[PDB]
């Protein structure tokens, strides 16, 4: 069993910087099903074992596009965390998805 | 004349006309869209097998096709390949009326010089970009 | 006028605009029914092949088509894909008339603004529901 120290020593190198957003579950392949380009994401250092972003990221959609779940990328072009978004969104014409924070836990 | 200018009307007309066929081969619209205020008189136009408001049953669903005649002063011009053209854009009732033909009485005769238009209410379908 | 008001007759207008399709596929139409008294002028549509009162002879029998053309100051709706909204009903002599299409002159004179529409009388079959 970890300790809050040991969690915030491990959280402090897992580094996310990127962000893309998939139609398809990218758990068992993050490669495949990309439906936008990656965007820039920050993270604050850790504290009780958990990390959470310092702003909003707003994300471009194309056209006749929908988008069901995200994923994160590191420095050197890894996935190093998935999950699904609140709901499936089906974009009529070009618009902004707006994403209000995230944050990743060891508890 | 007044009753050519009885009724108002949003006209888009791609002012730009460098559109033109991408690397790939797919068409690319003219970029720069201008919205202009125009005048003129809108009317069904009853002709043959003209459709105005005429409800349509398919397989698929139900569909609403409409046509009308423009009359006015300002010169509207529809899609010409060899200027390399767009056709402008008339709103009406909030929904769009593509240009499809036109009819020049223009220089005809001092107080009475005007031109037609049969516009054509746009069907619905999604929408894709191909720009380079 | 006078001349425009010479018949009353009823008209029964879907108020809601809520028809969706189930999570089977069916179409469910929408649910709030409302009816109303309008006025106007009904007359019979004399144009090409349409077939007023006209009896068919089929082998499975006979059947009757009817249809008609109405003037009114009412503003009626026909069925729209874009809208999303289904079209208005009329009975005449008891029997159900569904707008299938519509000529707006409305907003060209002071006196003289109506509407005209071709109301064609609905056929005969059995009624199946599909609500969720």
């Amino acid at each position: 069993t970890l300790t809050i120290d040991g969690k915030n020593k491990i959280l402090a190198t897992l580094t996310p910087t990127t962000i893309i957003l998939h139609n398809v579950d990218p758990t068992a392949d993050p490669t495949a099903n990309k439906v936008t380009q990656p965007v820039a994401i920050y993270f604050s250092e850790p504290d009780n074992g958990l990390i959470a972003s310092e702003d909003t990221v707003n994300i471009t959609v194309p056209a006749s596009a929908t988008v069901s779940h995200y994923s994160l990328w590191d420095a050197n072009d890894k996935c190093v965390a998935t999950g699904a978004l609140s709901k499936p969104q089906f974009f009529a014409e070009e618009g902004i998805y707006v994403i209000s924070s995230v944050s990743v836990d060891l508890n | 004349m007044r009753l050519l200018n009885r009724h108002s009307f949003v006209v888009k007309r791609k002012v730009s006309e460098d559109g033109y066929y991408n690397d790939d081969g797919d068409w690319v619209a003219s970029q720069d869209i201008v919205e202009v205020n125009c005048k003129g008189n809108i009317q069904p136009y009853i002709k043959g097998s003209v459709k105005n408001g005429t409800q349509i049953a398919l397989p698929e669903g139900i569909r609403l096709t409409d046509t009308r005649i423009l009359y006015t002063t300002y010169k509207l011009r529809t899609s010409d390949d060899v200027e390399w053209n767009e056709s402008d854009i008339v709103m009406i009732d909030g929904h769009e009326y593509e240009v499809f033909m036109t009819m020049d009485w223009s220089q005809q005769l001092a107080h009475t010089s005007h031109y037609e238009y049969i516009i054509i209410r746009r069907d619905k379908m999604n929408a894709v970009r191909n720009s380079r």
